[PDB]
């Protein structure tokens, strides 16, 4: 079976994101990561203003860490222009070289990017791969796909893109539902967007498998817990990049509330959206079939789901499901762009039983004697006290119907409890059904012995009936019988067990 | 793949499958030092019965399931007889060994 | 307890002076017995103690 998406981002957890994004800053790093992530989640910042002159004020122009800051948050900011001098400009110039980490080149170029600055853009891939020789480790090989995400398609990016299938293979998969980097979360969740993003402006559709994109998704969802500005500005950005792009978007299909006492309703409901939990309001999706469990057949097909404000609705009140389980196989179609669209779910029906016609009943154990029988239903409690011992033999006979349909039903559970009035010991049988599912217990006290200790007296009798699919499960209290095992010689050293109890002159 | 069942006091959060059960706190043991001294609303429990060896005297019953809930496997037919039925099913369960182990 | 092999004298210790005490008549029999204090009691320790 190909995977769903097993972790995403709820209506909460986008939420959620933006408050562990809208946070103070405290340095041209925090400012970025902030303002970068709200704006990858496309969320704004009210005093954009303020926040222009906080990058102005921070900005030390002689610093590549403060200038990159400011550069890309003064781009994610509106209006946001900022002086800068031909001594910075040469210095984000010089920070591209062989004599710099690609992390130096990556700042220098999304500096100049943000600003607006030219660039040798073929001489600065040609730094980056010299010095990405070098710095073949993960990161640098991350910060390398963002530099070809600015350099100029005029660059021989090909070399850097090759970097992916090599990525792709120095992904960590933790079993068959999750793909990431030993770098963890961040990492994961960078080279996403990075490579997303780098696809977008070369204009190739990436290379990585859908089903490999949503193991990633999956490990980078894995934990909702994003405790630094980076981890948020990183898992926004990720977020950002799958909510809306030119090739893949994750269909997210879940259905509305619990999807497992549909019987009051008869009413199916889906929700359809993208990692960011936004509807696919273009969309279109239908019930290609429905099958049994109990007999794997079809019962329904090619039936057509209706958009019907956020959701998509399909009725089927006209359709009598009986009780059991039943598989929809249901498809999103519409834009191309659709990855994992295709999605089997398991609906279960539910209804409620109906004990009827329940006997009652004693045998003399010798027959020399006719049945003695009493008509009993629920709820109504038998009258009189019922004997088994040494000469009578005891037993139940009742039938179990649906209330609605009047099929036969057989539910998980079904077991008679005897209760010991006095010493509130229980003994539990279960009833099992002939092949006409007839239920029948009997007891015979000779027998059960080593099940009842042997121990005689007035047990109350219990029906305990219910099952996962049945709506109303039934614990009555039908009789109250009185078991006289012939009389044990010493019982006294079975019962030993309970050992937490609390001369002279003549 | 066993769990717990109990299709009376299944909690409304459960997945559709009445395996997350709600403890009734009488089931609770009688011993504050292993329970502590203050009342307890009810408690949730999801996963799998044990049954304690009546053959060990020293075993501590601590939370017994209800009279109704029962282990089987929740998909398959009751062909068997239970491993747990009624108040036996044991929900959790302590040891103290001869050297005072726990 | 007061045993050579089945208990000859059981009695509560009281609680005296910060101590546990108790002064009784050993028995009209001879031979190498045990005291033994034997508090058993759920979820407290196990305390055995024999001279």
């Amino acid at each position: 079976w190909a995977l769903t998406p097993t972790h995403y981002l709820t209506k909460h957890d986008v939420e959620r994101l933006k408050a562990s994004l809208d946070r103070p800053f405290t340095n041209l790093e925090s400012a970025f990561y902030s303002i970068v992530g709200l704006s990858s989640l496309g969320a704004q910042v009210p005093d954009a203003k303020k926040a222009c002159t906080y990058i102005r004020s921070n900005l030390d122009p002689s610093n590549v860490d403060s200038l990159f800051y400011a550069a890309q948050a003064s781009q994610a900011l509106s209006g946001c222009e900022i002086s800068i001098s031909n001594e910075t400009k040469d210095l984000l110039l010089a920070a591209v070289s062989e004599d710099s980490s690609v992390t130096q080149i990556y700042h220098a170029v999304a500096a100049l990017s943000g600003f607006g600055l030219p660039l040798a853009s073929q001489e600065a891939l040609s730094a980056l791969t010299a010095r990405l020789s070098k710095e073949e480790t993960v990161l640098a090989t991350v910060q390398a796909l963002q530099t070809a995400s600015h350099l100029s398609q005029q660059a021989d990016l090909r070399s850097i893109v090759e970097e992916i299938e090599d990525l792709v293979a120095r992904l960590d998969e933790l079993g068959g539902v999750y793909l990431q980097f030993e770098e963890g979360l961040e990492t994961t969740a960078l080279f996403v967007a990075a490579t997303y993003k780098l696809m977008d402006h070369v204009g190739t559709e990436p290379s990585i498998k859908e089903d490999q994109v949503i193991q990633l998704m999956n490990a980078i969802f894995s934990k909702k817990n994003f405790e630094s500005l980076s981890e948020a500005f990183s898992v926004a950005s990720a977020a950002a990049v799958l909510s809306h792009n030119r090739y893949h978007v994750p269909v997210v299909v879940v259905p509305e509330g619990s999807a497992s006492d549909t019987h009051e309703q008869a009413i199916l409901r889906l929700q359809v959206t993208n990692v960011l939990s936004q509807p696919l309001t273009q969309a279109t999706v239908k019930l290609e079939h429905a099958k049994s469990v109990a007999s794997r057949a079809t019962v329904l097909q090619k039936t057509s789901f209706t958009p019907v404000g956020d959701v998509f609705e399909l009725n089927f009140m006209n359709v009598k499901f009986s009780s059991g389980y039943y598989d929809f196989l249901v498809e999103v179609e519409g834009d191309n762009r659709y990855i994992a669209n295709t999605v089997e779910l398991r609906v279960k029906i539910s209804t409620e039983v109906g004990i009827t016609n329940v006997d009652l009943s004693t045998v003399d154990k010798d027959q020399s004697i006719a049945p003695k029988t009493t008509r009993v239903t629920y709820p109504a409690k038998a009258k009189g006290t019922f004997i088994a011992d040494s000469h009578q033999n005891f037993a139940l006979f009742f039938q179990l119907v649906d209330v609605n349909t009047g099929a036969e039903l057989t539910p998980h559970q079904t077991f008679v409890r005897l209760h010991n009035q006095k010493t509130g010991q229980e003994v539990v049988f279960v009833a099992e059904p002939d092949n006409k599912n007839v239920y029948k217990f009997e007891l015979d006290t000779s027998e059960r012995k080593i099940e009842f200790d042997s121990a005689s007296g007035t047990y109350t009798l219990y029906l305990i009936i219910g099952d996962a699919t049945l709506k109303n499960p039934i614990l009555w209290n039908v009789a109250d019988v009185v078991i006289k095992f012939p009389e044990e010689e010493a019982p006294s050293t079975v019962l030993s067990q309970n050992l937490f109890t609390p001369r002279e002159p003549e | 793949k066993t769990a717990v069942i109990d299709h009376h006091n299944y909690d409304i959060s459960d997945l559709g499958q009445h395996t997350l059960i709600v403890a009734d706190t009488e089931n609770l043991l009688k011993a504050p030092t292993i329970v502590g001294k203050s009342s307890l609303n009810p408690i949730l429990f999801r996963g799998v019965g044990m049954v304690a060896d009546p053959d060990n005297p020293l075993v501590l019953d601590i939370l017994t399931g209800s009279s109704t809930s029962y282990s089987f496997f929740p998909d398959k037919p009751i062909t068997q007889y239970p491993h747990a039925v009624g108040k036996n099913t044991l929900l959790i369960a302590g040891l103290q060994a001869r050297n005072n182990a726990r | 307890e007061f045993v050579r092999i089945d208990p000859f004298v059981r009695t509560f210790l009281k609680k005296k002076g910060g101590k546990y005490s108790v002064q009784f008549k050993l028995p009209d029999v001879y031979g190498v017995f045990q005291f033994k204090v034997d508090y058993n009691r759920l979820g407290y320790t196990h305390l055995y103690s024999s001279t």
